[PDB]
C-alpha cells in the first residue's frame, strides 16, 4: 500500500524557483523511478523528468532540459523536483508518480501517483 | 640501485578515477617498503600473498601501482575473490593476487566543498570485467529491449556516474585513495639485497 | 517527440455502454503503452500497461489491445463511476507524451 | 491429474465466520450472479488461491470494492489495493431464508484493517467468495 505524500500548494511570483518534494512512503529505495508530470488546468498531463534513487541518473525533457532539476534524496526517500526560473505560463498541479523497476531496468507506466502540489500564481 | 619512486605515486598531486586507474610501472630501482609500513598515515594496508613486514626482503620482478579512488563502502571489495561494484564494473582483482592494497583519508585532498564531480565510476557494463582490465570506453548502456544506440534516455543509461564527494560526507564514503601494489615472483629488477 | 492523438473527446454513454477509445502513435512504438484514468479531481491512476497486461486493481471492464500504432482501449460495461478522462502514453521514446485527452461525460 | 476442491467450497454444511475464513496445484477455469472479477480477465499461471468465503446481504456487498469504502468493509473484509483477484456473489435467500445465522454484523470491531414485500430488499443474504491469487 505504498502512498505518494507532497508538499502544499506553493504560491511564488514568476522567475522565482520552487522546491516541491514528494515522500514515497512505503516500497524500497532500489525499486521506484520517481517520475514529475504536471497538469496545467484545463489541459492534458505533462512529463519533466524521472529521476532512479538509487542508481542516482536523472534524465529529462529536452523542453524542460536546464529548465527543471530533480534530486532524489534516498536518505529520507523524499525525491525533490527543483522548478527553475518558474516563468511564463508554468502554473499547473505538478504530481510525482513512480515507474516500477525491475533488476535495472526502468519499466515506465506510472501506477502510483502524488496528490499534486497545485502551483497557481493567484491569489484564490 | 637508485631509490624507486614510490613519492611519484603515493604523493602524487592526484588519482585517475577508479574506471580508468592509473598503472604506473616501477622497475630498475631499489624499492623500500618498509617506510609505507611504518606510515602513519594509511587507513588500511593489506597485502595479499606476501606478508607487510618482509617486503623489503625478497625481490621483484617488477612494481606495478595501480592508484584510483574509491569511497570508504568500496575499499572493502579491493581484494581477490570478493564482488560488488568496484570489483565487477571498474576493477577487479584476480584471485591469485600477490601484492598489497593501500588507501588513506583524502577528505582535505580530493574532496572540494559542495561536491567534487571530477571522479567517476562504472555503474553498468555488459558483464563483469576480467582481472586487471581497463574499460575506459564510455558507451551507452541499453538496458532496455529498444536499441538507441546513441543519446541517453528511457533505459539507455549512461554508465560513468559521479561519485560526488563532499568534506561532510560520513566518514563510510568518504575517498579513500587506494594505490595496489602488483608483484610477479625471471630476471628481477626492483629490488635490493 | 510522439505526438499521441486518440478518439474524438466528446463520447456519450449513460449507463453500461461500450465505450472505445483509440490512440494512435505518431512513430513506432511496438505494443507499449499505459492507458490511464482522470477522475475530476484527482491523479490519474494507470488501468493497462503494456496494453495487454491489465493493471491489479482495477476491473476487468477497462481492457485494451493492438500492435505498431493503432491502439486500442474497450469498456465492456460503462459503470457510474467510469465518468473520467482517459490518457495514453508511450513507452518507447524517452519524452513522454500524453494524449490530449477523451472524456466520458454527461451533456 | 487433481482438482481442488471447487464443488466443496462452493458446496459445503455452511459458511464459517468472516473472522476466520475456511480453507494449490490444480487446474481453474471459470465455467464451472456478479460474474465481475478484478485485477486479471476471466479469459494464466497461478502459484496460490485465497477463496474467502463469507455471507453478506445484498446491500452492503456494494461495500465489497477497493473503490467503494464503508463500514461493513472497514471494519469485517477490506479489499486489498492493487487486487489481482475476483469475487462471485451468488443468491442464497432460497436456500438460507430461516435471524438465526453465523455472520459477524459488527459496525465498530476494533478499527479500519490494514491487511415479497415482508422480507426486506437490502436484508436477502448473498453468499460471497471472493478468490485472491498469489501470481
Amino acid at each position: 500500500q505504498v502512498q505518494l505524500v507532497q508538499s502544499g500548494a506553493e504560491v511564488k511570483k514568476p522567475g522565482s524557483s520552487v522546491k516541491v518534494s514528494c515522500k514515497a512512503s512505503g516500497g524500497t529505495f532500489s525499486s521506484y523511478t520517481i517520475s514529475w508530470v504536471r497538469q496545467a488546468p484545463g489541459q492534458g498531463l505533462e512529463w519533466m523528468g524521472r529521476i532512479i534513487p538509487i542508481f542516482g541518473i536523472a534524465n529529462y525533457a529536452q523542453k524542460f532540459q536546464g529548465r527543471v532539476t530533480i534530486t532524489a534524496d534516498k536518505s529520507t526517500s523524499t525525491a525533490y523536483m527543483e522548478l527553475s526560473s518558474l516563468r511564463s505560463e508554468d502554473t499547473a498541479v505538478y504530481y510525482c508518480a513512480r515507474t516500477p523497476l525491475e533488476m535495472a531496468t526502468e519499466e515506465g507506466y506510472f501506477d502510483y501517483w502524488g496528490q499534486g502540489t497545485l502551483v497557481t500564481v493567484s491569489s484564490a | 640501485t637508485n631509490l624507486c619512486p614510490f613519492g611519484e605515486v603515493f604523493n602524487a598531486t592526484r588519482f585517475a578515477s577508479v574506471y580508468a586507474w592509473n598503472r604506473k610501472r616501477i622497475s630498475n630501482c631499489v624499492a623500500d617498503y618498509s617506510v609505507l609500513y611504518n606510515s602513519a598515515s594509511f587507513s588500511t594496508f593489506k597485502c595479499y600473498g606476501v606478508s607487510p613486514t618482509k617486503l623489503n626482503d625478497l625481490c621483484f620482478t617488477n612494481v606495478y601501482a595501480d592508484s584510483f579512488v574509491i569511497r570508504g563502502d568500496e575499499v572493502r571489495q579491493i581484494a581477490p575473490g570478493q564482488t560488488g561494484k568496484i570489483a565487477d564494473y571498474n576493477y577487479k582483482l584476480p584471485d591469485d593476487f600477490t601484492g598489497c592494497v593501500i588507501a588513506w583519508n583524502s577528505n582535505n585532498l580530493d574532496s572540494k566543498v559542495g561536491g567534487n564531480y571530477n571522479y567517476l565510476y562504472r555503474l553498468f557494463r555488459k558483464s563483469n570485467l576480467k582481472p586487471f582490465e581497463r574499460d575506459i570506453s564510455t558507451e551507452i548502456y541499453q538496458a532496455g529491449s529498444t536499441p538507441c544506440n546513441g543519446v541517453e534516455g528511457f533505459n539507455c543509461y549512461f554508465p560513468l556516474q559521479s561519485y560526488g564527494f563532499q568534506p561532510t560526507n560520513g566518514v563510510g564514503y568518504q575517498p579513500y585513495r587506494v594505490v595496489v601494489l602488483s608483484f610477479e615472483l625471471a630476471p628481477a629488477t626492483v629490488c635490493g639485497p | 517527440d510522439i505526438q499521441m492523438t486518440q478518439s474524438p473527446s466528446s463520447v456519450s454513454a449513460s449507463v453500461g455502454d461500450r465505450v472505445t477509445i483509440t490512440c494512435r502513435a505518431s512513430q513506432g512504438i511496438s505494443s507499449w503503452l499505459a492507458w490511464y484514468q482522470q477522475t475530476p479531481g484527482k491523479a490519474p491512476k494507470l488501468l493497462i500497461y503494456a496494453a495487454s497486461s491489465l493493471q491489479s486493481g482495477v476491473p476487468s471492464r477497462f481492457s485494451g489491445s493492438g500492435s505498431g500504432t493503432d491502439f486500442t482501449l474497450t469498456i465492456s460495461s460503462l459503470q457510474p463511476e467510469d465518468f473520467a478522462t482517459y490518457y495514453c502514453q508511450q513507452a518507447n521514446s524517452f519524452p513522454f507524451t500524453f494524449g490530449p485527452g477523451t472524456k466520458v461525460d454527461i451533456k
